RNA sequence: GAGAGUUUGAUCCUGGCUCAGGACGAACGCUGGCGGCGUGCCUAAUACAUGCAAGUCGAACGCUUCUUAAGAGGAGUGGCGGACGGGUGAGUAACACGUGGGUAACCUACCCAUCAGAGGGGGAUAACACUUGGAAACAGGUGCUAAUACCGCAUAACAGUUUAUGCCGCAUGGCAUAAGAGUGAAAGGCGCUGGUGUCGCUGAUGGAUGGACCCGCGGUGCAUUAGCUAGUUGGUGAGGUAACGGCUCACCAAGGCCACGAUGCAUAGCCGACCUGAGAGGGUGAUCGGCCACACUGGGACUGAGACACGGCCCAGACUCCUACGGGAGGCAGCAGUAGGGAAUCUUCGGCAAUGGACGAAAGUCUGACCGAGCAACGCCGCGUGAGUGAAGAAGGUUUUCGGAUCGUAAAACUCUGUUGUUAGAGAAGAACAAGGACGUUAGUAACUGAACGUCCCCUGACGGUAUCUAACCAGAAAGCCACGGCUAACUACGUGCCAGCAGCCGCGGUAAUACGUAGGUGGCAAGCGUUGUCCGGAUUUAUUGGGCGUAAAGCGAGCGCAGGCGGUUUCUUAAGUCUGAUGUGAAAGCCCCCGGCUCAACCGGGGAGGGUCAUUGGAAACU
């Protein structure tokens, strides 16, 4: 564009959007609205727990939970590690992170936090999966 | 009224002071009108750096040194100069 | 008030308001009497003019009005006279 | 944090002798681990640059954070080649000065001496191995410490002192007459690779 | 004595008595691209006798507030 | 000024996506030795138990209770303070803020300096005593009492104003002189000897300080928001204010703003600064400092130099609490702390010793400011978790091509060190002081006390027996986390069999997996490590620096054209742009440069530089 063209209509950049939107919004019980708060994690209650089929390339029974977060937004989160103790009405903590295999999972359930028990027999990468040092 | 007083500086347990002309109502470390010297009590002979001419001018304008600053100005002899200037 | 000095100031400020309102109303009545005399074309206008100026200055004393307000009123009264 | 693990394993991983004796490399000059003895694929350019960076920091027994800050200071120096200046500062580090003077056989030993405070700079105790030693500052052993077998043995054993260091045996006092020259420093290490590494 | 800002401009409204509207017509560099762009500031100046007409080049000096929007006083009329 | 992976059978180009860096008031997972310095409700401007955060003055005044007439209290009146300091940022898109000007349209207690005055009288009321009502909160009645409380009268016009001169400015006008009309004030206390010192009191002026108003320019999004305005725009008067002003009001007009974005909607405290970047820029607006705004919500004024007042008053409302049902009390966004929300943020601690602030003549009293200490690896910095010698290399683990390789000089063993740790001892600076005791010099006096200044003695530490130093003993109590298919430094065994599972992208897993789990090794870093969240970079991926539009996304179907953008040669001139100098300013702190202090560093201190599309002013005239 000419300089006059840019002056008349300046450059405008694309606006990015979060890969983990549910973590970006808080809730104000009094006003009953959603706030704009960036949170590294968020507490939610497991409304449902089960397993899901991956996308076409892969085959498994990926373990997941449908969770209503503390800001009333309902999302689907993955459950990493081998074996878990979660059930519906179990209080969990959620972190960002997609799952390539699964269609609509954008969050991970942190292990070792709140009602999520560490992974039994985990011995390498213990920080992740939330297991104490044996 | 206008004050000549010590603004504290330095670190915890290691104070330093700047002799500054400031309005009495202002916070100690807050707004001040001008810096006129420094004062380091941690030296065995307490070390003082002073703009004697500026301090005398402010005293003539009616600044009121705090107690410690008055001792400092006396030790530097500024107070006697101010007394003679009044004469 | 939760502070003893606050309670003390409540009483004293109330009393000062009583006194100040009384004196200010007195000054206004003096000015009002002179203005009405000017309107009516009375004979004691000059005596009332002196009284109005006297009242305004005495009101400036005691700090019921600012000195600038007092001078503005004096000029206004002088123009009326 | 201070590294304490085996010394030979680190030296042979780097492929050069940290102590300079070559004793570590002489026998089994393989990278540590079970795959070391057998042939290994060539290293990428990033690996080469990383290896040079590791060479310097393992030589002087420093952590990455302190190493990184020191490199930045070297950059601030205006005159002379950047990598050369960085190596000069590495030398001026207090531990290395003790090592060069030969009051300790190894840099670990010199560091422990400084940490325990047996050394004094200009007659003043200094327990900071990281301490920066200027040209002309006199590094000496604490008077109480002078009669300990370790430092005395190290002095008698060390027979070659770099030109830039000046040392007195009886007083056990040394100092850098001048900043070390590039060739006086370790030549096997290539400072340009380290410079480019931190350029990232 | 300190000086008040005086501006040159062109009258654009005289339908109000004892006052005129002037336009300064400056240019400013665009912050990003730096081209000079025409910028128009207009002032309401008090006219003592409605001398100045529309489309007249006049000078105005800043003054104390004379009305809600007046802040300037007419000085000269250089072109009609 | 570093790139890399991924479209294909393969290739080049285009293009998006993803990664390698840094940062944080972070949180979470595992782990966890210490010290220095700093930081710690980002969410509910949600509600708040409890304790404290604003008092002081007896040398303004009159009372009242005790100690053998003392000192110590107790409540009055009166003075100053309470408008500072501390908290939060809700609101606010606005001269709120930033920067630079203007005010001849301004005010200012306490502090300095100058010139004057400081005379005469008077009536009160608290307190007190009784006494009415009330459940309480608290209101009343009667009778006394003082003041530096209150009111008159006297004198003061230098204030303001008019006039007349002289000078000057930027229109209104400013300054000085003279004259003139009308009126305006005050308080005494302590102490020397009627005089007098000192602190007070009154008027005028000037200074400093603080505040106030106006103005140029600068910094959010949305036009799938285009009309807005009726005291609105201006005038004439009048009133009001510290002051200009539609600030308000009566008349007179119909004007004012707006595509150079009005208005409306949404979001937001602004800045110095901070993070990133090669830079241009992008993001942020914690801690620290400046300004602004707010104090349960809404409104109002009173006192005052100063408030429309966080810990003041009045009214209304929501909520909490007390009632004897008549009526009352309250406001943590002060310091701690509690509940609640949340992923998530601390002790209901010590002291006024230092610096600062209020009152006092001063001792001193008050100060949750502020000094410290406490808790959190939350961050940065610093030091350890030993050092030296030590085998063709012990056992065991792992792995074997069964020979052997690797963990590995690592261990063991021997010789040394105590940073730390434990134990004992010794031990700061931070303290200047004020008052008080002595003298001495100035000015003033007749003389003194006394004032200002000067020199000695005396006097005080919460931190705290804290830092630190010395000496004895012991390798003894003190290393984890993640990663190892490529990007990417780091590889083999089992177990598993498109399962269990991994994953940032490519993608791994279907019985021989360096990609899953475990193991052994190895790499990275280290009292941290990693994950998530968010910002910048890489991203030339909005390209001003720095991209494109024949076929990859992209030339309107074409023209006529208002505004706008741009514009042929040349003489002279101008100096808006442009270049350049000087001056002023762009606070302090923080970056950056020198120089110092902490054993180093972090940190702290000193001196510089920088930082503006800045204002004033002087130059140049090529280009616009
Ligand atoms: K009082
Ligand atoms: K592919
Ligand atoms: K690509
Ligand atoms: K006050
Ligand atoms: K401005
Ligand atoms: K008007
Ligand atoms: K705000
Ligand atoms: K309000
Ligand atoms: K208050
Ligand atoms: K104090
Ligand atoms: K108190
Ligand atoms: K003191
Ligand atoms: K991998
Ligand atoms: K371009
Ligand atoms: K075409
Ligand atoms: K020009
Ligand atoms: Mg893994
Ligand atoms: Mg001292
Ligand atoms: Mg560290
Ligand atoms: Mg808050
Ligand atoms: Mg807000
Ligand atoms: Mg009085
Ligand atoms: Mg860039
Ligand atoms: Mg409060
Ligand atoms: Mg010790
Ligand atoms: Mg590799
Ligand atoms: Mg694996
Ligand atoms: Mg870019
Ligand atoms: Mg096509
Ligand atoms: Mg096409």
């Amino acid at each position: 564009p000419t300089i006059n063209q840019l002056v008349r209509k300046p450059r405008k950049s694309k606006v990015e959007k979060s890969d983990s939107p549910a973590l970006n919004k808080g809730y104000n019980s009094f006003k009953k609205t959603q706030t704009n708060v960036n949170s590294p994690q968020k507490r939610g209650v497991c409304t449902r727990v089960g397993t899901m089929t991956p996308k076409k390339p892969n085959s498994a029974l990926r373990k997941y939970a449908r969770v209503r977060l503390s800001n009333l937004i309902e999302v689907t989160a993955y459950i990493p590690g081998i074996g878990h103790n979660l059930q519906e009405h179990s209080v969990v903590l959620l972190r960002g992170g997609r799952v390539k295999d699964l269609p609509g999972v954008r969050y991970h359930i942190v292990r070792g936090a709140l009602d999520t028990a560490g992974v039994n027999d985990r011995k390498q990468s213990r920080s992740k999966y939330g297991t104490k040092r044996p | 009224a206008v004050k000549i007083r010590l603004k504290r500086m330095g670190s915890k347990k290691s104070p330093f002071y700047r002799i500054v002309v400031a309005d009495s109502r202002s916070p100690r470390d807050g707004r001040f009108i001008e810096t006129v010297g420094t004062y380091n009590p941690l030296k065995d002979p307490a070390e003082v750096v002073l703009k004697e001419d500026l301090v005398l001018d402010w005293l003539s304008k009616g600044a009121q040194p705090s107690d410690t600053v008055r001792n400092i100005l006396s030790k530097e002899g500024v107070m006697k100069k101010h007394h003679e200037a009044k004469n | 008030p939760n502070i003893e000095s606050a309670i003390k100031r409540v009483r004293t400020s109330a009393n000062a308001n009583a006194k100040n309102s009384s004196q200010t109303n007195a000054m206004r009545t003096a000015i009002k009497k002179f203005e009405e005399a000017v309107a009516a074309g009375a004979d004691n206008v000059d005596a009332l003019y002196n009284e109005a100026v006297k009242a305004v200055d005495m009101a400036a004393t005691k700090g019921l009005i600012h000195k600038n307000k007092a001078n503005r009123d004096k000029i206004r009264l002088s123009k009326l006279a | 944090s201070r590294y304490t693990g085996p010394s030979w394993k680190v030296s042979r991983r780097l492929g050069i002798s940290l102590s300079g004796t070559g004793k570590e490399l002489a026998r089994r000059p393989y990278k540590p681990g079970q795959h070391g003895p057998n042939s290994r694929g060539k290293v990428s350019e990033y690996g080469m640059q990383l290896t040079e960076k590791q060479k310097l920091r393992h030589m002087y027994g420093m952590n990455e954070r302190q190493f990184r800050t020191l490199f930045i200071k070297a950059s601030k120096i205006k005159e002379g080649k950047h990598g050369v200046n960085f190596m000069v500062l590495l030398e001026q580090r207090l531990d290395n000065v003790v090592y060069r003077l030969g009051l300790a056989t190894t840099r670990r030993q010199a560091r422990q001496l400084v940490n325990h405070g047996h050394i004094t700079v200009d007659g003043k105790r200094v327990d900071i191995p990281s301490y920066h030693v200027e040209v002309g500052q006199v590094i000496g052993v604490r008077e109480k410490s002078q009669n300990i077998s370790t430092i005395k043995e190290a002095v008698e054993a060390t027979v070659g002192r770099p030109a830039f260091v000046s040392f007195d045996t009886e007083k056990l006092e040394g100092s850098f007459t001048r900043l070390p020259e590039r060739d006086e420093l370790y030549p096997e290490i290539d400072e340009a690779l380290v410079v480019e590494y931190y350029n990232q | 004595r300190n000086q008040r800002k005086v501006y040159q401009g062109r009258v654009v409204s005289d339908k109000m008595d004892k006052t005129i509207t002037v336009v300064v017509e400056t240019k400013k560099n665009h912050p990003i691209y730096g081209k000079r762009m025409k910028y128009s500031k207009k002032y309401k100046a008090h006219d003592e006798n409605n001398t100045a007409k529309v489309g007249d080049i006049v000078k105005i000096m800043e003054t104390r507030p004379l009305s809600a929007t007046k802040r300037f006083r007419l000085l000269e009329v250089v072109e009609e």
